């Protein structure tokens, strides 16, 4: 029943003061995009930065299997929008948060479907 | 000059027509660096300006476009140039990248190994190469035409670049190949492009625009590299990040360029004219299949 739990390790590592994973690939863009979480092209709004998706995936960056039973990656080959206040740690951000299946925004960082 | 507000500078045509002897490259602005926007890597900026410049040329942009990117990995294990290329290229463009060492990529497929191990069944609409060995920056020995991966690239272009396709191949003062310059004369137009963010370096991208599959002009590659160095040696380029701040017109326009399968006997002057104007791609539209050779050893 053993499997490495990489998401837990990174969370505990961060909590004990570890420096976030660096070299996530930040894109140049207009910052007038839709602000949706994961997109086929950079979509940062004024309050976001856009990053190459694979460089923000914990599993891609660590050379480990994805928890998708098919091993498919949500981020690779796409662009992830990260709130500028959290752009010091895109990998930690994408791991800890979830995209709204209705409107495509980050829950609590753009999604207003609960009003 | 208004060159600071452009993505970079292309080699002026009059420098292409000279017969200079090869000299040492001595850049006035050597060792300076451009001020990059907050948190932007040099390679994101460099590829962004390269793509901004390619937006001004007559690139063919078919449906189901096929782009291959050599030397795509960085010291950091990621692929910044690939991410910019994917942003620039129309959505759905098949993007393959490759490098000698392992890296994490947004490309649709990634081949790890020496580029000479890379084989593809299909032809390509655009070849980008950032391959570079820094062990070539040896100022104490003569500066000869280099082989290595340049030999592969010349063969790859002649065998696997669709007619009408384009290339952008990174060179420096010491990292260059005479046959690659000769091959620029097999395109309808060519230049050497220096990005404004990296203008303090002898780096340029050697760009062949719309491949014709035959010599349109005869270029002596040794003389042309000397002409390139002469241009750099006498034209300081002011470092500039200005163009990085306007991305509104960045995406490559999906021109839907026609693709046709034609045999050599069918490429007449009218076809060659369409190829030259960025209005035609000649290749099959089959499935894209790649592989890398693997040497097998048992060290026991
Ligand atoms: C200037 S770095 C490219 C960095 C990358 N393009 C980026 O966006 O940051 C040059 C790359 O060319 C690669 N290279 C040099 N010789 C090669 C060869 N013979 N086959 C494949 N790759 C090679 C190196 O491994 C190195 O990563
Ligand atoms: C290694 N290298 C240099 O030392 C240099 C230079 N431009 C001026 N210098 C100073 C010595 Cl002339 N370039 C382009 C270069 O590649
Ligand atoms: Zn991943
Ligand atoms: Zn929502």
């Amino acid at each position: 029943a053993f499997a490495v739990d990489a998401a837990k390790a990174y969370k505990d590592y961060l909590a004990s003061g570890g420096q976030p994973i660096t070299n996530c690939v930040k894109m140049l863009c207009t910052h007038t995009g839709t602000g949706q979480a994961i997109t086929v092209t950079p979509e940062a709004n004024m309050d976001q930065e856009s990053f190459g998706g694979a460089s923000c995936c914990l599993y891609c960056r660590c050379h480990i299997d994805h928890p998708n039973p098919k091993g498919f990656c949500d981020l690779k080959g796409k662009y992830v929008q990260i709130p500028t206040t959290c752009a010091n740690d895109p990998v930690g951000f994408t791991l800890k948060n979830t995209v709204c299946t209705v409107c495509g925004m980050w829950k609590g960082y753009g999604c207003s479907c609960d009003q | 000059s208004s060159q600071a507000w452009q993505p970079g500078v292309a080699m002026p045509n009059l420098y292409k027509m000279q017969r200079m002897l090869l000299e040492k490259c001595d850049l006035q602005n050597y060792g300076d660096s451009a001020t990059l926007p907050k948190g932007i890597m040099m390679n994101v900026a460099k590829y962004t300006q390269l793509c901004q410049y390619l937006n001004t040329l007559t690139l063919a942009v078919p449906y189901n476009m096929r782009v291959i990117h050599f030397g795509a990995g960085s010291d950091k294990g990621v692929a910044p140039g690939t991410a910019v290329l994917r942003q620039w290229l129309p959505t759905g463009t098949l993007l393959v990248d490759s490098d000698l060492n392992d890296f994490v990529s947004d490309a649709d497929s990634t081949l790890i190994g020496d580029c000479a191990t890379v084989h593809t069944a299909n032809k390509w609409d655009l070849i980008i190469s950032d391959m570079y060995d820094p062990k070539t920056k040896n100022v104490t020995k003569e500066n000869d035409s280099k082989e290595g991966f340049f030999t592969y690239i010349c063969g790859f272009i002649q065998q696997k670049l669709a007619l009408g396709g384009s290339v952008a191949i990174k060179i420096t003062e010491h990292s260059w190949n005479a046959d690659l310059y000769k091959l620029m004369g097999h395109f309808a137009w060519w230049t050497a492009f220096v990005t404004n963010v990296n203008a303090s370096s002898s780096e340029a991208f050697l760009i062949g625009c719309n491949y014709l599959g035959k010599p349109r002009e005869q270029i002596d590659g040794y003389v042309m590299h000397a002409n390139y160095i002469f241009w750099r040696n006498t034209n300081p380029i002011q470092l500039s990040s200005y163009s990085l701040f306007d991305m509104s017109k960045f995406p490559l326009k999906l021109r839907g360029t026609a693709v046709m399968s034609l045999k050599e006997g069918q490429i007449n002057d009218m076809i060659l004219s369409l190829l030259s104007k960025g209005r035609l791609i000649i290749r099959e539209n089959n499935r894209v299949v790649i592989s890398s050779d693997v040497l097998v050893n048992n060290e026991n």
